[PDB]
Protein backbone atom coordinates (compact mmCIF):
# COMPACT_ATOMS: atom_id res chain seq x y z
CA UNK A 1 0.00 0.00 0.00
CA UNK A 2 2.54 2.51 0.67
CA UNK A 3 4.68 1.67 -2.55
CA UNK A 4 1.04 2.28 -4.68
CA UNK A 5 0.91 5.61 -2.78
CA UNK A 6 4.58 6.80 -3.66
CA UNK A 7 4.12 5.42 -7.32
CA UNK A 8 0.98 7.14 -7.89
CA UNK A 9 2.15 10.57 -5.96
CA UNK A 10 5.86 10.79 -7.91
CA UNK A 11 4.10 9.82 -11.03
CA UNK A 12 1.56 12.56 -10.64
CA UNK A 13 4.30 15.08 -10.52
CA UNK A 14 5.96 13.70 -13.44
CA UNK A 15 2.81 13.91 -15.44
CA UNK A 16 2.30 17.62 -13.98
CA UNK A 17 5.74 18.65 -15.32
CA UNK A 18 5.25 16.72 -18.85
CA UNK A 19 1.99 19.31 -19.31
CA UNK A 20 3.89 22.25 -18.25
CA UNK A 21 6.47 21.37 -20.28
CA UNK A 22 4.85 20.60 -23.34
CA UNK A 23 2.87 23.85 -22.77
CA UNK A 24 6.12 26.00 -22.34
CA UNK A 25 8.01 24.17 -25.34
CA UNK A 26 4.91 24.74 -28.07
CA UNK A 27 4.75 28.84 -26.54
CA UNK A 28 8.67 28.66 -26.90
CA UNK A 29 8.66 26.51 -29.84
CA UNK A 30 5.80 29.24 -31.81
CA UNK A 31 7.96 32.09 -31.07
CA UNK A 32 10.71 30.70 -32.97
CA UNK A 33 8.52 30.83 -35.56
CA UNK A 34 7.17 33.98 -34.84
CA UNK A 35 10.79 35.21 -34.52
CA UNK A 36 11.45 33.78 -37.89
CA UNK A 37 8.65 35.64 -39.88
CA UNK A 38 9.43 38.71 -38.82
CA UNK A 39 12.99 38.14 -39.73
CA UNK A 40 11.81 36.97 -43.27
CA UNK A 41 9.70 39.72 -43.62
CA UNK A 42 12.12 42.95 -42.84
CA UNK A 43 14.89 40.93 -44.81
CA UNK A 44 12.54 41.59 -48.11
CA UNK A 45 12.61 44.71 -47.21
CA UNK A 46 16.59 44.43 -47.57
CA UNK A 47 16.17 42.52 -50.62
CA UNK A 48 14.10 45.01 -52.52
CA UNK A 49 16.44 47.77 -51.57
CA UNK A 50 19.37 45.54 -52.88
CA UNK A 51 17.35 45.50 -56.15
CA UNK A 52 16.65 48.79 -56.83
CA UNK A 53 20.54 49.84 -56.32
CA UNK A 54 20.95 46.76 -59.17
CA UNK A 55 17.97 49.04 -61.09
CA UNK B 1 6.98 12.78 2.01
CA UNK B 2 9.87 12.41 0.27
CA UNK B 3 12.35 11.68 2.78
CA UNK B 4 12.31 8.90 5.80
CA UNK B 5 8.98 7.30 3.68
CA UNK B 6 10.92 4.10 2.24
CA UNK B 7 13.30 3.10 5.51
CA UNK B 8 11.03 0.61 6.46
CA UNK B 9 10.81 -0.67 2.92
CA UNK B 10 14.04 -1.72 3.28
CA UNK B 11 14.20 -3.49 6.47
CA UNK B 12 11.17 -5.79 5.18
CA UNK B 13 13.12 -6.23 1.69
CA UNK B 14 16.77 -6.57 3.38
CA UNK B 15 15.15 -9.51 5.58
CA UNK B 16 13.50 -11.29 2.81
CA UNK B 17 16.29 -11.52 0.75
CA UNK B 18 18.47 -12.71 3.68
CA UNK B 19 16.68 -15.53 4.37
CA UNK B 20 17.17 -16.11 0.83
CA UNK B 21 19.74 -19.10 -0.05
CA UNK B 22 19.14 -20.75 -3.01
CA UNK B 23 20.17 -19.03 -6.66
CA UNK B 24 16.36 -19.11 -7.57
CA UNK B 25 15.10 -17.32 -4.97
CA UNK B 26 17.88 -14.83 -4.90
CA UNK B 27 16.55 -14.25 -8.25
CA UNK B 28 13.04 -13.52 -7.46
CA UNK B 29 13.88 -10.87 -4.65
CA UNK B 30 16.04 -9.19 -7.62
CA UNK B 31 12.58 -9.06 -9.21
CA UNK B 32 10.82 -7.80 -6.10
CA UNK B 33 13.36 -5.43 -5.09
CA UNK B 34 13.18 -3.61 -9.02
CA UNK B 35 9.25 -2.83 -8.63
CA UNK B 36 9.76 -1.75 -5.26
CA UNK B 37 12.34 0.93 -6.38
CA UNK B 38 10.66 1.28 -9.57
CA UNK B 39 7.05 2.33 -7.20
CA UNK B 40 9.30 3.84 -4.95
CA UNK B 41 11.06 5.74 -7.43
CA UNK B 42 11.03 9.68 -5.92
CA UNK B 43 10.45 12.66 -8.71
CA UNK B 44 11.92 16.30 -8.11
CA UNK B 45 12.39 18.17 -10.75
CA UNK B 46 10.58 21.85 -9.92
CA UNK B 47 7.64 21.93 -11.93
CA UNK B 48 7.73 25.02 -13.50
CA UNK B 49 4.97 27.91 -12.77
CA UNK B 50 3.69 29.42 -16.02
CA UNK B 51 3.32 33.14 -16.40
CA UNK B 52 0.62 33.62 -19.64
CA UNK B 53 0.53 37.41 -18.77
CA UNK B 54 4.27 37.66 -19.75
CA UNK B 55 4.29 35.37 -23.14
CA UNK B 56 0.85 36.98 -23.53
CA UNK B 57 2.56 40.63 -23.55
CA UNK B 58 5.79 40.27 -24.89
CA UNK B 59 4.98 38.31 -28.22
CA UNK B 60 2.69 35.91 -28.98
CA UNK B 61 -0.25 34.49 -31.90
CA UNK B 62 -3.48 36.43 -31.09
CA UNK B 63 -5.79 33.39 -29.32
CA UNK B 64 -2.85 31.14 -29.11
CA UNK B 65 -1.46 32.50 -25.76
CA UNK B 66 -5.38 32.24 -24.41
CA UNK B 67 -6.25 29.09 -26.24
CA UNK B 68 -2.83 27.29 -24.32
CA UNK B 69 -3.53 28.53 -20.92
CA UNK B 70 -7.35 27.24 -21.12
CA UNK B 71 -6.42 24.21 -22.38
CA UNK B 72 -3.54 23.37 -20.15
CA UNK B 73 -5.35 24.27 -16.77
CA UNK B 74 -8.14 22.13 -17.93
CA UNK B 75 -6.03 19.21 -17.67
CA UNK B 76 -4.32 20.42 -14.62
CA UNK B 77 -7.02 19.35 -13.04
CA UNK B 78 -7.61 15.98 -13.70
CA UNK B 79 -5.82 14.20 -11.26
CA UNK B 80 -4.98 10.33 -10.09
CA UNK B 81 -8.22 9.15 -7.99
CA UNK B 82 -6.12 7.48 -5.15
CA UNK B 83 -9.07 6.58 -3.41
CA UNK B 84 -10.19 3.71 -5.96
CA UNK B 85 -7.05 2.12 -5.70
CA UNK B 86 -6.85 1.71 -2.34
CA UNK B 87 -9.98 -0.41 -2.05
CA UNK B 88 -10.08 -2.67 -4.65
CA UNK B 89 -5.68 -3.60 -3.03
CA UNK B 90 -7.13 -3.67 0.47
CA UNK B 91 -10.47 -6.27 -0.42
CA UNK B 92 -8.91 -8.39 -2.61
CA UNK B 93 -5.68 -9.35 -4.77
CA UNK B 94 -3.92 -12.29 -6.81
CA UNK B 95 -6.02 -15.42 -5.58
CA UNK B 96 -2.74 -16.71 -6.40
CA UNK B 97 -0.93 -15.21 -3.39
CA UNK B 98 -4.21 -16.72 -1.07
CA UNK B 99 -1.72 -19.87 -1.59
CA UNK B 100 0.93 -19.05 0.62
CA UNK B 101 -1.25 -16.70 2.76
CA UNK B 102 -3.00 -20.22 3.86
CA UNK B 103 0.10 -22.02 3.27
CA UNK B 104 2.07 -20.03 5.95
CA UNK B 105 -0.82 -19.54 8.36
CA UNK B 106 -0.69 -23.38 8.40
CA UNK B 107 2.78 -23.51 8.38
CA UNK B 108 2.80 -21.35 11.40
CA UNK B 109 0.47 -23.43 13.44
CA UNK B 110 2.02 -26.16 13.25
CA UNK B 111 5.67 -24.55 15.06
CA UNK B 112 2.73 -22.22 17.05
CA UNK B 113 1.85 -26.12 18.52
CA UNK B 114 5.35 -26.73 18.77
CA UNK B 115 6.35 -23.70 20.36
CA UNK B 116 3.05 -23.74 23.02
CA UNK B 117 4.60 -27.38 23.81
CA UNK B 118 7.57 -26.26 25.12
CA UNK B 119 6.28 -23.23 26.77
CA UNK B 120 3.27 -25.58 28.81
CA UNK B 121 6.25 -27.96 29.65
CA UNK B 122 8.46 -25.56 31.22
CA UNK B 123 5.56 -24.21 32.71
CA UNK B 124 4.31 -27.49 34.39
CA UNK B 125 8.13 -28.20 35.39
CA UNK B 126 7.52 -25.11 37.76
CA UNK B 127 6.16 -27.35 40.53
CA UNK B 128 8.38 -30.66 39.70
CA UNK B 129 11.21 -29.86 42.04
CA UNK B 130 14.01 -32.35 43.54
CA UNK B 131 13.20 -35.75 41.80
CA UNK B 132 14.89 -37.56 44.69
CA UNK B 133 12.31 -36.21 46.86
CA UNK B 134 9.84 -37.68 45.77
CA UNK B 135 8.01 -41.13 46.07
CA UNK B 136 8.90 -43.76 43.27
CA UNK B 137 4.88 -43.97 42.06
CA UNK B 138 4.34 -40.16 42.54
CA UNK B 139 7.25 -39.22 40.32
CA UNK B 140 5.58 -41.85 37.49
CA UNK B 141 2.67 -39.85 37.60
CA UNK B 142 4.11 -36.58 36.67
CA UNK B 143 5.97 -38.91 33.83
CA UNK B 144 2.69 -39.93 32.83
CA UNK B 145 3.07 -42.81 30.37
CA UNK B 146 6.16 -44.66 31.98
CA UNK B 147 4.05 -46.95 34.07
CA UNK B 148 2.15 -47.73 30.76
CA UNK B 149 5.47 -48.37 29.30
CA UNK B 150 6.66 -50.58 31.94
CA UNK B 151 3.92 -52.64 31.75
CA UNK B 152 4.53 -53.31 28.36
CA UNK B 153 8.17 -54.89 29.25
CA UNK B 154 7.09 -56.44 31.89
CA UNK B 155 3.98 -58.65 29.92
CA UNK B 156 6.36 -59.26 26.69
CA UNK B 157 9.21 -60.70 29.35
CA UNK B 158 11.22 -57.99 28.10
CA UNK B 159 12.89 -57.74 31.61
CA UNK B 160 16.35 -57.29 30.56
CA UNK B 161 17.07 -53.44 31.01
CA UNK B 162 17.63 -51.40 28.40
CA UNK B 163 16.96 -53.37 25.58
CA UNK B 164 14.41 -51.19 24.19
CA UNK B 165 16.01 -48.12 24.78
CA UNK B 166 18.47 -46.84 21.43
CA UNK B 167 20.59 -45.58 23.89
CA UNK B 168 20.50 -47.34 27.22
CA UNK B 169 22.58 -44.06 29.17
CA UNK B 170 22.25 -46.64 32.32
CA UNK B 171 23.79 -49.39 30.97
CA UNK B 172 27.17 -47.03 30.12
CA UNK B 173 27.35 -45.77 33.89
CA UNK B 174 27.13 -49.22 35.74
CA UNK B 175 29.80 -50.97 33.07
CA UNK B 176 32.39 -47.76 33.18
CA UNK B 177 34.93 -50.56 34.52
CA UNK B 178 33.39 -53.39 33.92
CA UNK B 179 35.11 -56.82 32.78
CA UNK B 180 34.28 -57.45 29.04
CA UNK B 181 32.47 -53.96 28.41
CA UNK B 182 29.13 -54.41 26.33
CA UNK B 183 25.41 -53.18 26.55
CA UNK B 184 22.99 -55.15 25.96
CA UNK B 185 21.68 -55.48 22.07
CA UNK B 186 18.68 -53.46 20.97
CA UNK B 187 15.67 -55.02 21.87
CA UNK B 188 16.97 -58.15 23.04
CA UNK B 189 14.52 -60.91 24.64
CA UNK B 190 15.67 -63.09 27.27
CA UNK B 191 13.57 -65.97 25.06
CA UNK B 192 15.34 -65.31 22.04
CA UNK B 193 18.12 -68.15 20.89
CA UNK B 194 19.27 -67.68 17.33
CA UNK B 195 22.01 -70.48 18.33
CA UNK B 196 22.99 -72.69 14.82
CA UNK B 197 24.76 -75.78 14.28
CA UNK B 198 26.31 -77.82 11.11
CA UNK B 199 28.44 -80.98 10.39
CA UNK B 200 30.99 -81.08 8.08
CA UNK B 201 34.02 -83.15 7.36
CA UNK B 202 35.87 -82.14 9.96
CA UNK B 203 35.12 -82.30 13.64
CA UNK B 204 33.23 -79.75 15.71
CA UNK B 205 31.56 -78.08 12.49
CA UNK B 206 35.03 -76.51 11.41
CA UNK C 1 -5.04 -30.56 2.24
CA UNK C 2 -6.67 -29.61 -1.47
CA UNK C 3 -4.49 -26.73 -3.22
CA UNK C 4 -0.69 -27.23 -1.73
CA UNK C 5 1.49 -29.92 -3.53
CA UNK C 6 3.73 -31.22 -1.27
CA UNK C 7 4.94 -34.29 0.30
CA UNK C 8 4.28 -34.13 3.80
CA UNK C 9 1.87 -31.98 6.26
CA UNK C 10 5.31 -31.03 8.03
CA UNK C 11 6.07 -27.64 6.46
CA UNK C 12 9.40 -26.57 6.99
CA UNK C 13 10.73 -23.41 5.37
CA UNK C 14 14.27 -22.94 4.69
CA UNK C 15 13.87 -20.47 1.57
CA UNK C 16 11.58 -17.64 0.10
CA UNK C 17 11.36 -18.90 -2.99
CA UNK C 18 7.78 -19.32 -2.51
CA UNK C 19 6.96 -16.55 -0.62
CA UNK C 20 8.72 -14.18 -3.47
CA UNK C 21 8.06 -15.53 -6.76
CA UNK C 22 3.67 -15.01 -5.48
CA UNK C 23 4.82 -10.93 -4.36
CA UNK C 24 6.10 -10.67 -7.96
CA UNK C 25 3.22 -12.03 -9.84
CA UNK C 26 1.05 -9.93 -7.22
CA UNK C 27 2.73 -6.34 -7.22
CA UNK C 28 3.75 -6.48 -10.66
CA UNK C 29 -0.14 -7.52 -11.60
CA UNK C 30 -0.91 -3.79 -10.69
CA UNK C 31 1.22 -2.06 -12.80
CA UNK C 32 0.13 0.06 -15.74
CA UNK C 33 -2.73 1.35 -13.39
CA UNK C 34 -1.14 4.94 -13.25
CA UNK C 35 0.05 4.90 -16.98
CA UNK C 36 -3.82 3.37 -17.82
CA UNK C 37 -4.94 6.77 -16.13
CA UNK C 38 -2.58 9.06 -17.86
CA UNK C 39 -4.22 7.35 -20.78
CA UNK C 40 -7.63 8.96 -19.62
CA UNK C 41 -6.54 12.39 -18.75
CA UNK C 42 -4.18 12.82 -21.71
CA UNK C 43 -6.70 11.53 -24.18
CA UNK C 44 -9.35 13.63 -22.48
CA UNK C 45 -8.08 16.92 -24.69
CA UNK C 46 -5.27 17.78 -26.71
CA UNK C 47 -3.02 20.80 -25.34
CA UNK C 48 -2.08 22.47 -28.34
C1 LIG D 1 25.03 -62.11 44.69
C2 LIG D 1 23.91 -63.15 44.75
C3 LIG D 1 23.51 -63.64 43.36
C4 LIG D 1 24.74 -63.87 42.48
C5 LIG D 1 24.31 -64.51 41.17
C6 LIG D 1 25.48 -64.54 40.18
C7 LIG D 1 25.76 -63.14 39.64
C8 LIG D 1 26.96 -63.20 38.69
C9 LIG D 1 27.30 -61.78 38.22
C10 LIG D 1 27.57 -61.80 36.72
C11 LIG D 1 28.79 -62.66 36.41
C12 LIG D 1 29.09 -62.56 34.92
C13 LIG D 1 30.43 -63.21 34.58
C14 LIG D 1 30.73 -62.96 33.11
C15 LIG D 1 32.23 -62.92 32.85
C16 LIG D 1 32.48 -62.42 31.43
C17 LIG D 1 33.75 -61.58 31.37
C18 LIG D 1 34.09 -61.32 29.91
O1 LIG D 1 33.31 -60.75 29.22
O2 LIG D 1 35.31 -61.75 29.38
C19 LIG D 1 36.09 -60.68 28.95
C20 LIG D 1 37.57 -61.05 28.95
C21 LIG D 1 38.37 -59.83 29.39
O3 LIG D 1 38.03 -58.74 28.59
P1 LIG D 1 37.38 -57.41 29.32
O4 LIG D 1 37.68 -56.20 28.48
O5 LIG D 1 35.88 -57.57 29.48
O6 LIG D 1 38.05 -57.21 30.81
C22 LIG D 1 39.42 -56.95 30.89
C23 LIG D 1 39.91 -57.32 32.29
N1 LIG D 1 41.12 -56.60 32.68
C24 LIG D 1 40.80 -55.23 33.03
C25 LIG D 1 41.69 -57.25 33.84
C26 LIG D 1 42.11 -56.60 31.62
O7 LIG D 1 37.95 -61.45 27.67
C27 LIG D 1 37.22 -62.55 27.19
O8 LIG D 1 36.43 -62.40 26.32
C28 LIG D 1 37.44 -63.93 27.80
C29 LIG D 1 36.09 -64.65 27.90
C30 LIG D 1 36.20 -65.79 28.91
C31 LIG D 1 34.81 -66.10 29.46
C32 LIG D 1 34.92 -67.09 30.61
C33 LIG D 1 33.71 -66.95 31.54
C34 LIG D 1 32.61 -67.93 31.17
C35 LIG D 1 31.60 -67.98 32.31
C36 LIG D 1 30.23 -67.50 31.84
C37 LIG D 1 29.34 -68.68 31.44
C38 LIG D 1 28.51 -69.13 32.64
C39 LIG D 1 27.15 -69.66 32.18
C40 LIG D 1 26.44 -70.28 33.37
C41 LIG D 1 25.06 -70.79 32.95
C42 LIG D 1 24.58 -71.79 33.99
C43 LIG D 1 23.22 -72.34 33.57
C44 LIG D 1 22.82 -73.50 34.48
Amino acid sequence: ADSINNFLANEYLRLQSHITSRALNILKQAQAYETMNQAALLQKLIDDATSAIDN
Amino acid sequence: QAPGNQDKILKWISTLSNKATTGESRSYCTQLSSLVSFYNKQHVEQIPTIDFNEWKSVISTQGLVDKVKENYESLIKEQYNTDAISKQISSASSKALDDIENELSFHAAIWLNAYADYTMFLFELEEYNDPNDYLMHENFDFFRGLETELEELTETHNYIPGAKDDVNLRGYLATQFAWGKKVISFYRHPADDFKCAKATKNMLGR
Amino acid sequence: ENNIASNTYILIQQDVANMAKAYVHDICGYIDVANKENVRILSKGDLI
